């Protein structure tokens, strides 16, 4: 599962975790298997205006 | 006349009943919990602690 988010939020991707993003958005379970990857892509995801 | 003549029987009553009393109260104990009441625990934190 692939998305793009604001670089605060990657600490809300985690089971068990609670904030705006993990609740409203994108919820993990708790017994949640297999892992997570994020990487930055200011200078390609970002636009001056 | 004279009482305290049925030791034993005494004996195994009130040991019974001090037995029962002492598991009932084993119930308040913290165990090294925040609280000794469910309830509070649970409407106090999210599920992962």
């Amino acid at each position: 599962d692939s998305f793009v988010i604001r670089g605060d939020e990657v600490r809300q991707i985690a089971p068990g975790q609670t904030g705006k993003i993990a609740d409203y958005n994108y919820k993990l379970p708790d017994d949640f298997t297999g892992c997570v990857i994020a990487w930055n892509s200011n200078n390609l995801d970002s636009k001056v205006g | 006349s004279t009482a305290s003549a049925l030791g034993k029987l005494q004996n195994v009553v009130n040991q019974n009943a001090q037995a029962l009393n002492t598991l009932v109260k084993q119930l308040s104990s913290n165990f090294g919990a925040i609280s000794s009441v469910l309830n509070d625990i649970l409407s106090r934190l999210d599920p992962p602690e």
